[PDB]
Formats: structure tokens, sequence, C-alpha cells
């Protein structure tokens, strides 16, 4: 019974900052790597990164290598992404997927339900 | 840098055979990219469908299957029902980075 | 006569001449049961064919041997009735060879005249041939009537019996002849090279300044000093302005810049040295070319590049403990857990076949191959080989310096262990499962060059090679599909259920592809050989129940239904070919193996028998000496109708205008309605 609990709509202005919370439940949080996907409508989707909550291991793109961080808090068994620099390309939707670690395997196992975040003033 | 393309849309019938497709931009794809495919039903509900271009997730139904045909990958669906109207997307590791692709939009009549 | 002899298999039904209707109810049961077999060896003497087709996979050759195989229904018969019943002769055997070839020359040529398409001709190409094999098969039955009528008649003499034999291989010697033949100055001070490479780790880097020319018995002065070019002094080198003196005979000097290391990943990057103010002591000595050398320096703190050895791996079965070896193949820095784990195939883990296991090698700094420790567990048994597979993870680079945990931008928490690594204290991640004082853990918490710094040394990542995936394989239906196929439009039903004991039946034949057709040919010819032993038998009884003579059933019954296999041979060749060789070829051809093998094997052993005993063996000519002669009179009909059709109004044997179409095989169903008659009242003594 796997289940990501994806944080709620957010609405932030331009330039500033926004964190998201998927928050995993039903399975080994820190033996399973998280995901994060940016969903443009007509763009396709984007890799944001992911990230190993057992040793805060992470990897990113290039392009959003300064513009998110990925946090993780293995207290409360929740993953986080925080947005800095907020701006009118950054209104979309953010999903966290779950990978098992292994390229053999999928890599987007289950999906959060998404949050919409809006950027506009 | 590198593009993946796909159709854009691609209809069938109920109980036909299917085949999708997933071209890389820099040639052939190889065992080496690990071409998955997931799919978002309205709502934004999504279901990661196949690993490493054959191996497929638990609970997915046995109609779909992945291979290499050509210098491109393939998610074939054999005999596909009304539930297998959705949004298939394919993403390339390029030893680096997922690239995903745009999403074949296919429909069933019903 | 009403009494029946004792058959092979087959007991008396008794009491003898009971009634007038237990005839018909005896009859009955015979007759039925007699249609039943010949149904049956129709289907198995077509397996049997097509197994002589495997085997020997359109020549004389091939033909004579597909002609040698659907013949064996009336060879068989002709030899297991004398030898069956205690090397007497008898009629039924005789009189089915003979009363086959009417059935074959007539009925069976007519047939293949109108199953040609309408407005198709079928015409004999090869008109020699045709000559010389049809005088052959017509002669087989005019020299059955010699040995039992002209040469010591009424009996079957040993060198009568092996001459009639030995007509069979000249039948196959022309077969092979056919195919091949019938159818085809003042000092200077300058560099040793120019440019210099070194490694990141060698700390030192030797350069080489040399003096020639002018006189060497003089002091030179001459400055060095090293410039930033791609790399950075006080991060990447160590910053020297020495100065260098060459001694009066001396020409060269050593000079060492050092090499700062460290753990980064960085990119080839390079420096400047340069020097000027050369002097001497008490236009003299001048800087040439060169005086500015490019020193390298590569970079050696790639994390590794982890891969299997090989795909797929070869394993005896009864081994303790396999040791794959998992290679980090481009480089080495740092401690870098590789998650591993087993995948079941067809070699199931779980303990009965293999012990599952999963788990976190690490690696440490400078060591490039650890092995992964799976125990293959042997079984008793002889079964298929069966395959499991082994996969690593993504690593994870735990272990690595101060500096180089802000470039990573690792942000979980930190050990601060003992070990000291390029005179740099080192960190370790902390893991879950494992837990700190949390007193004792450092947790760690741009300008253009910084972010390239991070970028670069991003590339310095524990990553996985070209072969992540291996497959460890341990090492110690065409019969399902003929029962599929045995069992399966009203008419189709018909034909099904009758039919279906017999296919169910020759379902366990062989199938054809074992032992290149052979397996299919023993046990078919077995089968073929028992069931002409109960048609033997049934033919035998039916007569003598209702007084009908063996003459008469072998003539009208038992020869019409065992050339059902000749039938469908000639029948294809007509259609589906282009010319009428192959169709009026397998007719000849049964019609003269049918004497050559039927009778020549039958009577050969009969006679031999007999003489051994110092007694001859005697066959009546009376009922066979009417009847081959009756043939032989209507085969010239036969051959003289088939010849006339090759008239240009005509065209061929096989087909033609539909008008004469229909007369020609009018006339020669007409020839065997009046041989079976003509045949049954000489039998019965009517003329
Ligand atoms: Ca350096
Ligand atoms: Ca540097
Ligand atoms: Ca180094
Ligand atoms: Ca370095
Ligand atoms: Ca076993
Ligand atoms: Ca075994």
């Amino acid at each position: 019974q796997v289940q990501l609990q994806q944080s709620g709509a957010e609405l932030a202005r331009p330039g500033a900052s926004v964190k998201l919370s998927c928050k995993a439940t039903g399975y080994s949080f820190t033996s399973y790597w998280m995901q994060w996907v940016k969903q443009r409508p007509g763009q396709g989707m984007e890799w944001i990164g992911a990230i190993y909550p057992g040793d805060v291991t992470s990897r990113y793109t290039q392009k959003f290598k300064g513009k998110a961080t990925l946090t993780a808090d293995k207290s409360s068994s929740t993953a986080f992404m925080q947005l800095r620099s907020l701006a009118s390309e950054d209104s979309a939707v953010y999903y966290c997927a779950r990978w098992s670690g292994y390229y053999g395997s999928s890599s987007f196992d289950y999906w959060g339900q998404g949050t919409t975040l809006t950027v506009s003033s | 840098q590198a593009v993946v393309t796909q159709e854009s849309a691609l209809t069938t019938s109920p109980g036909e055979t299917v085949t999708l497709t997933c071209r890389s931009s820099t040639g052939a794809v190889t065992t080496s990219n690990y071409a998955n495919w997931v799919q978002e039903k309205p709502d934004h509900l999504f279901t990661g469908l196949i690993g490493g271009t054959n191996n497929r997730v638990p609970g997915v139904p046995a109609r779909f299957s992945g291979s290499l045909i050509g210098d491109k990958a393939a998610l074939t669906i054999t005999g596909a029902q009304t539930e297998d109207e959705a949004i298939y997307f394919c993403a390339l590791w390029y030893s680096n980075h997922w690239v995903f692709g745009g999403g074949t939009k296919l429909t069933v009549l019903g | 006569s009403y009494y029946c002899k004792k058959g092979v298999i087959l007991p008396i039904w008794e009491p003898q001449d009971p009634s007038f209707g237990d005839k018909i109810a005896r009859a009955t049961v015979y007759f039925v049961a007699m249609v039943y077999m010949f149904l049956g060896v129709s289907i198995i003497a077509d397996r049997f064919m097509s197994s002589i087709e495997v085997i020997t996979s359109e020549t004389v050759s091939n033909l004579t041997l597909m002609a040698l195989g659907s013949s064996a229904p009336e060879i068989l018969l002709s030899v297991i009735e004398v030898c069956g019943h205690n090397f007497t002769a008898g009629d039924l055997g005789p009189s089915t060879i003979v009363g086959s070839a009417a059935f074959n020359m007539f009925i069976i040529i007519a047939l293949c005249v109108y199953v040609v398409p309408d407005g198709e001709t079928r015409k004999i190409k090869h008109l020699r041939v045709f000559f010389v094999t049809a005088a052959w098969s017509i002669f087989a039955y005019t020299w059955l009537y010699i040995i039992l009528s002209v040469i010591s008649p009424g009996v079957v003499e040993v060198w009568e019996g092996l001459l009639t034999f030995f007509f069979f291989p000249i039948c196959v010697v022309f077969a092979w002849v056919a195919d091949r033949r019938l159818l085809f100055p003042v000092s200077k001070i300058f560099f040793e090279q120019g440019t210099y490479q070194c490694l990141e780790n060698c700390g030192t880097v030797a350069l080489t300044i040399i003096r020639r020319g002018g006189d060497l018995t003089n002091t030179v002065f001459v400055d060095f000093r090293t410039e930033d070019g791609t790399a950075n002094a006080g991060s990447d080198y160590e910053f020297t302005e020495g100065t260098v003196v060459f001694k009066p005979g001396d020409t060269q000097k050593e000079i060492r810049v050092g090499i700062i290391d460290d753990d980064i990943f960085e990119e080839d990057e390079n420096f400047l040295v340069h020097l000027s103010n050369v002097k001497v002591s008490s236009t003299l000595a001048c800087l040439g070319s060169p005086s500015t050398a490019t020193v390298t320096i590569f970079d050696d703190d790639h994390a590794g590049i982890f891969t299997f050895e090989e795909p797929v791996t070869h394993v005896s079965e009864s081994i303790g403990i396999m040791e794959v070896k998992v290679l980090r193949t481009s480089g080495a820095r740092g401690n870098v857990i590789v998650p591993y784990k087993t995948i079941e195939g067809t070699a199931r883990g779980g303990g009965e076949d293999f012990e599952d296991t999963c788990g976190e090698l690490e690696f440490q700094n400078d060591e490039i191959v650890k092995t992964i420790s799976v125990k293959v567990i042997d079984d008793e048994e002889y079964e298929k080989n069966k395959t499991f597979f082994l996969e690593i993870g993504e690593p994870r680079l735990v272990e690595m310096s101060e500096k180089k945990a802000l470039l990573l931008n690792e942000l979980g928490g930190f050990t601060i262990t003992g070990k000291y690594l390029f005179g740099q204290p080192v960190f370790r991640k902390v893991h879950a499962r494992e837990h700190p004082i949390l007193s004792t853990v450092i947790t760690i918490a741009l300008t253009s060059k910084e972010e390239e710094e991070r970028r670069i040394a991003e590339m310095g990542r524990p990553i996985l090679g070209e072969h992540t995936k291996l497959e460890v394989i341990i090492e110690e239906n065409s019969w399902r599909e003929q029962f599929i196929e045995a069992i399966t439009s009203c008419f189709d039903y018909v034909m099904h259920f009758l039919t279906v004991f017999w296919k169910v039946l020759f379902a366990f034949v062989p199938p054809t592809e074992y032992w290149n057709g052979w397996a299919c040919f023993i046990v078919s010819i077995l089968m073929i050989g028992l069931l002409t032993a109960f048609i033997g038998d049934l033919a035998s009884h039916f007569g003598c129940t209702i007084g009908l003579k063996d003459s008469v059933t072998a003539v009208v019954f038992v020869a019409l239904g065992t050339s059902v296999p000749d039938t469908f041979a000639s029948k294809v060749a007509a259609t589906q070919d282009q010319y009428a060789d192959a169709s009026i070829g397998n007719v000849t051809g049964s019609n003269a193996v049918n004497v050559f093998l039927g009778i020549g094997v039958a009577w050969s052993i009969a006679a031999i028998y007999h003489a051994a005993n110092g007694e001859q063996f005697k066959v009546s000519p009376g009922t066979l000496a009417f009847s081959v002669t009756l043939f032989t009179i209507f085969a010239f009909i036969n051959v003289g109708v088939l010849l006339y059709r090759r008239r240009p109004e005509i065209g061929g044997e096989l087909g033609g205008p539909r008008t004469a179409k229909l007369l020609t095989s009018c006339l020669f169903v007409l020839l065997w309605l009046l041989y079976i008659f003509f045949s049954s009242l000489e039998a019965y003594c009517h003329i």
C-alpha cells in the first residue's frame, strides 16, 4: 500500500520562494529515491532531480541546480522541494515519484497527485 | 540537451493491437538508455508501466509490453480496452538526466 | 464356400453357416470394420509418405520412392498373407495387386484428367521416359502371367520368384539414370621539451633547463617563475620563483614545481612558466626557443564507473558460493557504497535453488574490485538449465573531504572520522539505521567561477558502466501440437468425428522432425503392417460369410481401399504441377512396384520355404490368368487414348476441352466397371 501524499496547491508572487512537501507513507522511506518531475502544459515534462532521504544524496539537472533544492525530513517521512526566485515559467504542476535506485526497474513507480503552483500578481 | 519525439496522438479500437514509438535525437536507443514508459489518467493520475525497456511494474496489466524495434523503443498493447485511453510518456536516461517525450494521447473508441 | 479359415489375428466367428439373417448381421460388421480400417490406412499412409518426403529432402528417383510409399498397403498385404497363412498362395493378395492396377490405371488417371481446371492442359513433356516406364509396368502384369501359365504352369519356382523381385532394382537404377541423363654562436638557454605532462598525485613535476653554445666555461644567471593558466596557484600548484645558476662546464639543471593534491574531480589544467633576466658574471647569453612550457595536470579523482565484468556467466550447479566481480574501472576516490540484489528468473530463489541475497557493499579508497557472494544450491534431479539475475544499483559517494562536501553540496549530517587524506580532515556521511550521539555530527550548513567548480565536480560522481545487469545461468512441443491438432462446418464435423479415433491414435507417431524423418518412418510402417493384417482378415471373413470369393472381394473392395493414398498423390500433382509426368508416373510407378515387391517378395519367400522342404510352390493360374490379360488389353486402350489427347485439338493428357474431358473420364470409368464385372464372372465360371 504505497501512497505519496503531495502537498496542497500553492500561490506565490514572482521573486518569492515556495516549499513543497511530498509526505511519503506505506514503505521504507530511507531506502528509496524520490524523484521530482515538473509538468507544463504543452512543454511535455521535465525531470527536476532525485533525492535519497537516507544520507541526503541528491541529483539535479543543470538548469534546475540553483532553482530547486531537494531536502528530506526522515523523522516525519516527508521530502521537500524548495523553489527560489520564482518567475512566470515556474507556474507548473510538480510531482514526486518513487524510485528504487535501480535502472532495471521503473524509475517512476508511484506518483503523487501533484501540486499546482501559480506564480502571478 | 537531446529531444525525444513521439506521435502527437494515435487512435485505435478496443481489442486491437497498437504500437507506440520513442525516438532519440542523437540516434538509436540502446539498452543503455533504459527507456521508461509512464501513463497519466485524467485528473493527473500517473502510473509507471515499464522499466529498463523490458521490465514491467507488478500490478501493471500483462497486455503492456516494451521492446526495441529498429532505432527506437516501442510500447505495444495487445488488445487494449477502454481503460487504456490515456497519455503515454517515454523517458531516456542519457547517462546523466532523464529526458521525457511529448506524450501520445492514445484514444480508444467507445 | 461358406467355411472361414482362421486369420492371422481375428478368430473365426462361430458357429459357421448359422442362418440367413445372421450372415447379414455378421457381414455388416465385417464390412463396416473393413471400411473403418481403410479410413485408418489412408491417414497413416499419408503420414508415412510425408516422412519419406522429409528423408529425401521432384525427380523420377524421388517420385518412385513416393510411389513406393503409397504402395505399402498392397505390398505388405501380399507378404503378410503368404507368411501369416503358412506360406500358401492365397487369392486375396495377388488379386488386390492386379485389381489395384485396374483402379490405378483407369480410375485414378480418369480423375486426374478431370481435376485439371477448365481451359488448362497438362502434357507429358518427357515422352521417351513415359514409353519406357509404362511398358515396364504393363509388362509386370504380363510377366506375372508368364510364370503362372507359360513357364512351368501352375507352379512358381525359386528363380521365378527372385527374378520378379530383381526387376524392382531395375526400376530404381532407371530412375537414377533418367535424372542424370534422360531428364538433365653565443650560448642560449632553452627547455628540453617545452610541454610537460604529470599526474595530480605526483607531488612535484620535473622540468629541465639546458644551456648550449658559446663557451661552457662561464656562469649563467637566470630566473624562473610560475604564472597561472587554467590552474590557480595555491589551489592547484605551489608558486615558485627560484633562481637557476649554471656552473662552468655544466649544461643542465633540474627544477621541481609542486602540485597540490586533493580529491575533487577536475578537468585538464595547465600553467605557464617563464624565464628572463639572463645574466653572466664577470649578448653573451640570451633566451631562445622555447622559453615557456605548458605543463598539464591530469586529474585522477573520478570516483569510478561501475560495471559487471561480462553479461552472461555460466556456473556449475554443484558449486558452493559464486564470486561475481564488480569492477570500478575509471578511477577511485573515496568510499562508495554500491547496493546490489538478486532477481530470480527460471532459477527461483528463496533458498530452494539459490540463497536470496541483497545488501550494500562498500568500496574503499583506491580499491578497484570487490566480490558479490551468491551461493547456488544443487539438487539431485536432472532438470533444464535455470537462470537468475544479478544487478547493482545507483552508487553513493559516502566519504569525502571537507571542502569537497561543499562543491557536492551535501546537506546531510556528517561525521568526522579519524583518517586524513591528502593532508585534510575527512568526513563521512551519516546513514539512516545508524545512530549518532547527535552532538558529534556536523551538518556543513554564485560568482560564475564557483558554479563552474560545482558543475565540474558533479562529473566525479559514482556512476554505472556498460554492464549493470548480469545474467547467471546455472549449468548441470511438436508432440503437443499433434494432439492439439488431433482434436478440433457440419460436413467437417462428420469427417472430424469419424476419424478422431485414428488421428489421436496416430498422434503417438513421432514427429517427422526427429531423426530426420526416420523416427516417423519406422513407426508408420509398423502401423501400416498392423492395419493391413486386420484388412487381410476382415476381407477374408467378409467374403466367406456371404459366399463371396477372395478374388472378387480383393478386386472390388480391397483394391479400391488401398489405392486411396495413390489417388491423392496423383491428384495433387495433376493440379499443382505444370506437366502430367508426375501425376501419370505415380500411377505407373505404383503399378510396377506392386508386382515386383508385392508379388516378387511374397512369392520369393514362399518358393524358398517350399524348396527347403524339397517341395514345389503351387499357385493356381486360372484365377489370375484372365485378370492380367484383361488388364493389358484394357491398358493399351488407356495408353492409346492418352497418346491420342496429344493432338492440338485437345492439347494434353489431362484437362483440355470440357466435352473431351468428360468423354475421356467416362470411358476410363467404363473400362474399370467392365474389368471388375468380367473378372467377377470369370471367377464364378461365367466366362
Ligand atoms: Ca588540481
Ligand atoms: Ca583547480
Ligand atoms: Ca587527486
Ligand atoms: Ca583534483
Ligand atoms: Ca534446483
Ligand atoms: Ca540439477
